């Protein structure tokens, strides 16, 4: 291997972005259910 | 290679002279001194003292050792320990 | 999930604190834009207005 | 409760007081939020209002 | 596409996240401006006024 | 075993998490109770 | 009082200032609420208001 | 155009994200001054005002 | 080649760009799609 | 023990945190009875 | 004054001008307060209202 | 023309930036000021405010 | 007077331009408000009002 | 006059960008603040009206 | 030649700034045409 | 004794801090009269 | 000669400075056409 | 006698106090006579 | 004589300093000219 500029491995940045992948999916879901509330019981979209 | 999603090419691959778009040249060289646009002369040498505009003296010189226009005494002495103006004890540590 | 070499060049100790830090805060904004420039947000936590 | 190896690469002393200071920014955020688009809170702090 | 050698001389580490960054925040400034200048978007938020 | 960008091995890491972790658990324990307190004695979701 | 080891990872001279600092900026934004929020405060200042 | 030395003394990390930045902050400077000193750039979001 | 001020080489300079060209392309195609939605909802333009 | 990230010991951690356990205790003191003082001079829970 | 060893861990040269920068921020922040939230602060500075 | 030496006390990547970016600010200030405590500039860009 | 080993532990680049500086920002703060809070001073500017 | 050797102790690429700035950021508020607190400054730059 | 503030050359100096000028002649050119479209479309200047 | 993360000695700072309790009780004094004359003086606690 | 806070020498600076004279001028003259054309065209000083 | 923090010897700090004194005595003597000229010619105090 | 903390001699510091000095008088003689303009021109002192 050669030095990356963070220091960081291909491999460890890849395994660090799995984190940043699979952090924004249940961010996401999370947010799916929210808007699924929001519109469940607001005036929005009625 | 990064593959993208968005179709190829993703960059331009010429080198040598940068080929700018909008038309040449895109600057202009320097042989030597810098020649102003706005003529000449641009500068006035300092050669010793700095020419003031406004008179003389531009300061009031220093003998390594202050003393004040309010005059004295400008510190109090303190030797051996701090001394408090606001009485005793003044720490309580542990 | 083809930037995964974006942690090569960014450093974690401030993309990870920046990205985290960004989304909080349009969320935040996003709350405060709804609440701004609707009728119904407001009165949900007025309630009853006792 | 998976994510905690984030200490290896975020430093602590920038992760920590980031995520306290976040917290409490949020908090306050919310606090002024309700009080600003709310009567009751407003009231409650008045009270008897004499 | 021919500015490819600009991270040869601007730090990833900070062009990057202020790319980014910008981007974003362009994006909101654009949100809050088409919100506070026209009524359709506030209508659209607050629906049938509940 | 190997260095890490900030310094702290892999162990460190996983306890301070912990602290991270009981802390979160209990500032929700706390909010929860807080939330309670505010729907019994504001008028919100009566 | 289990926290004690926070200042093996967060340097004093940071986290010290930080919370000082914080304490005291939640306490100025607290006696600014209550003091816009609410007439009772505002009237003890006043006094006799002559 | 004869300034291109610069660049031998302003390290282009610094001058080329505050070049690019200022230039964006002042085209967003700009669309706000107009959008909040006219009547017809406002008029234009709203189109029909549906 | 030679060292630069970034440490990144020119070879990974552009393939950093490639990513940055790439991500403008595919903000672009989403954005033109949003305003596409947004015509066809919003009264703009009409 | 090995040196820590910030240089203390965990016996130096541990003083300085009772200062803060302290101050805090102290802090949390005054503050009861500032919001004494307040509820018996404020129209506040009246 | 139990406190005397917080300068073992808190850079002087950090927490004294925090310190003393902070308290001048209280006192002014201070004296706007009253000054916004009374009549005779204000009404001092008129005197004979000329 | 006579202070051509400040360069050599005042690093370049740091006054350079600071007076180009200072003028380029007073310059902002200038038209917002004038656009805002006049009409004529307003009703410039308004034109036949169609 | 007595103070005056602070130098020795604080700092003068730090120290001395952040005093010189807030001395400078409380005394811009104390013309402004005396100027937005009473009517003379606005008054004195104003002359005969031509 | 006497203040010469403060150059020893404040560091010049510091000291000076501050010295010139503040004095700038002074000049402007003086303006903005006559600029709003009286009628003729603004209806000199209004001139005509027209 | 010798070593500059900036560690550049005054011959890669002068091929960032080509970009630099390339870039704000491109600026100006889009600029210009959104001029022209305001005018065609906006009261301005009308 | 060791080197503290300041550099100061206990001595030192504890030397340090007798300005600082000093000074906060001159502070102090001085409010107590500011706060004595605003009672005289203004409307407040009338 | 002798080192310099900047590491620029005085013939550096001073070739410096005639850029900055030189953009200043050139700042001044745009500006005095840019108040010429605002005294033509707007009612200032009419 | 060791290497302060600052690096300006107890002396040096001494000499510099001397001109921080100096001029917060002069200041005061200004805004002394300020006060003065705004008492006789403002409506304050009268 | 010895290095100070910016690495400034007594001698360059006194020279700079002639400038500043320079420069603010030149600052205040323009100033007084602005004051005396604003005064003929202006309803301000009349
Ligand atoms: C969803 C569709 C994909 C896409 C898929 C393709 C395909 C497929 C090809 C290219 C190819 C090209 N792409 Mg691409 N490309 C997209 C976005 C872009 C954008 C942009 C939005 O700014 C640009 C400037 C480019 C640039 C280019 C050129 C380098 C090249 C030749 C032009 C062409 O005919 O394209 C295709 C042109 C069009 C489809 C006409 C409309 C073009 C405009 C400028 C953008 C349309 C975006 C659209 C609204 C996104 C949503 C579409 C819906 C999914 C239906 N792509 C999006 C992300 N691209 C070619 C290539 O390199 O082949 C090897 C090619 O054949
Ligand atoms: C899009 C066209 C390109 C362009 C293409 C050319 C061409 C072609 C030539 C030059 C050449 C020159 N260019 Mg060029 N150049 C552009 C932008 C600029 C700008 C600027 C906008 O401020 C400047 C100052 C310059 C500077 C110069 C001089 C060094 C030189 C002589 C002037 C000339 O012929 O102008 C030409 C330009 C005009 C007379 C007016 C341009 C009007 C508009 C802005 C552009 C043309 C219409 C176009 C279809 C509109 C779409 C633009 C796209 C949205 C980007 N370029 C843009 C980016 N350039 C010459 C050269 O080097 O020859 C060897 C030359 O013949
Ligand atoms: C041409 C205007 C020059 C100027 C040119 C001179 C000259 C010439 C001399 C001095 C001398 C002196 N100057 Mg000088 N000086 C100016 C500004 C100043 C200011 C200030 C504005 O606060 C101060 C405090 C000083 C300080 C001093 C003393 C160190 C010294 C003795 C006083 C004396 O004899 O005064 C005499 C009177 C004055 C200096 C005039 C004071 C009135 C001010 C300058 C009026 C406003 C500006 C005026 C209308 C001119 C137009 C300015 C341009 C628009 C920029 N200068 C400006 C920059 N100065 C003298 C000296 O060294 O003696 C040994 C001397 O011979
Ligand atoms: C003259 C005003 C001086 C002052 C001069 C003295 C003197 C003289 C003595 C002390 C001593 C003491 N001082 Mg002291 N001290 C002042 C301010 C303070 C303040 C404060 C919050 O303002 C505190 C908490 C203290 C603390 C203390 C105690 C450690 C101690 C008394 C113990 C005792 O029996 O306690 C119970 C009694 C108290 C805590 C009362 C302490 C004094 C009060 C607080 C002073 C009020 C000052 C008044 C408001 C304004 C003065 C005018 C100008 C603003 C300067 N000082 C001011 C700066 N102090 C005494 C001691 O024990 O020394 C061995 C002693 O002899
Ligand atoms: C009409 C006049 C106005 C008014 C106008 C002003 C203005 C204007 C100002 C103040 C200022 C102050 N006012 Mg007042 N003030 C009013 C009425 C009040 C009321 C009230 C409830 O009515 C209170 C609580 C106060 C209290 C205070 C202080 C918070 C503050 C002075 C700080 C100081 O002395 O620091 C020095 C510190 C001490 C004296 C403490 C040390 C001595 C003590 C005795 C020792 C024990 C310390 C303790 C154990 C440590 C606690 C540890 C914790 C863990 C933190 N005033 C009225 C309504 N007041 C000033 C300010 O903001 O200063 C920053 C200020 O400029
Ligand atoms: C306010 C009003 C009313 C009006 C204001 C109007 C106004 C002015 C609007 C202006 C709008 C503007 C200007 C918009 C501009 C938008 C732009 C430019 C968008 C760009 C998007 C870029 C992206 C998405 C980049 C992704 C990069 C990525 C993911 C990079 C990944 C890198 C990696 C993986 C490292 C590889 C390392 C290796 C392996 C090589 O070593
Ligand atoms: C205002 C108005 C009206 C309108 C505005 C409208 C508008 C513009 C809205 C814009 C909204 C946007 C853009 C939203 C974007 C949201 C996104 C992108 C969310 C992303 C969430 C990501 C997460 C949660 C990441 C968690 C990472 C994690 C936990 C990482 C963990 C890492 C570890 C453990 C280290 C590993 C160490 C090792 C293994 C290598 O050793
Ligand atoms: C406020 C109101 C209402 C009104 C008043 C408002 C007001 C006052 C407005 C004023 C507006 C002004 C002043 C506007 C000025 C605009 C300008 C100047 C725009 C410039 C754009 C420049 C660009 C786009 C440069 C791109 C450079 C680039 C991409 C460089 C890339 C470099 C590379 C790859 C080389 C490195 C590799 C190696 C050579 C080492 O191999
Ligand atoms: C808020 C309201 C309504 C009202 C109240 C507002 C209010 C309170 C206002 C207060 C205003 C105040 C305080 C104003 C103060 C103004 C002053 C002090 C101006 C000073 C100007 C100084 C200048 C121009 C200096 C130029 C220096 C220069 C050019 C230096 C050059 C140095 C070189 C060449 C290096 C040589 C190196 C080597 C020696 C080795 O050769
Ligand atoms: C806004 C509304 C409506 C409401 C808000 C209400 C509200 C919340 C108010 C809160 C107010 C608070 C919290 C006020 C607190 C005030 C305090 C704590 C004041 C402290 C003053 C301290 C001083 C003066 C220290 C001087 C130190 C000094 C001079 C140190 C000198 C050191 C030296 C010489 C070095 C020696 C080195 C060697 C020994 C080696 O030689
Ligand atoms: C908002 C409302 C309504 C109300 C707000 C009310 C309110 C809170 C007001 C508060 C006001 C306050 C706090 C005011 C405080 C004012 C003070 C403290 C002024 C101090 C002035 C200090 C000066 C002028 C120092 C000059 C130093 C100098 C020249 C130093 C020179 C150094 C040298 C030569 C170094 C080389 C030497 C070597 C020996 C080494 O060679
Ligand atoms: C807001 C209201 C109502 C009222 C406010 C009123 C108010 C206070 C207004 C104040 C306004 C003021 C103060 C305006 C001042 C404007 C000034 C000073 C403009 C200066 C422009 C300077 C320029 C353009 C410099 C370009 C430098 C350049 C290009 C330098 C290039 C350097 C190179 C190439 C390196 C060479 C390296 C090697 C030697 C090795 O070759």
């Amino acid at each position: 291997a050669d030095k990356t500029l963070t220091g960081l491995t291909v491999e460890e940045s890849e395994e660090l972005h799995k984190h940043v992948i699979d952090g924004t999916r249940i961010f996401g879901a999370i947010a799916i259910v929210a808007h699924f509330l929001a519109y469940v019981y607001s005036p929005w979209l009625h | 290679e990064y593959k993208g999603h968005s179709g190829h090419p993703l960059i331009l691959k010429q080198e040598g002279e940068y080929k700018g778009y909008s038309g040449e040249p895109l600057i202009l060289k320097q042989e030597g001194e810098y020649k102003g646009y706005s003529g000449t002369p641009l500068i006035l040498e300092q050669k010793g003292e700095y020419q003031s505009f406004s008179g003389t003296p531009l300061i009031l010189k220093q003998e390594g050792e202050y003393r004040g226009f309010s005059g004295a005494p400008l510190i109090l002495k303190q030797d051996g320990e701090y001394k408090s103006f606001s009485g005793y004890p003044l720490l309580l540590n542990i | 999930m083809n930037q995964a070499r974006i942690w090569t060049v960014v450093k974690p100790t401030v993309g990870l604190p920046l990205l985290l830090g960004s989304v909080t805060v349009i969320a935040i904004l996003v709350h405060f834009a709804v609440l701004s420039h609707t009728t119904w947000f407001s009165k949900y936590w007025n309630g009853k207005a006792a």
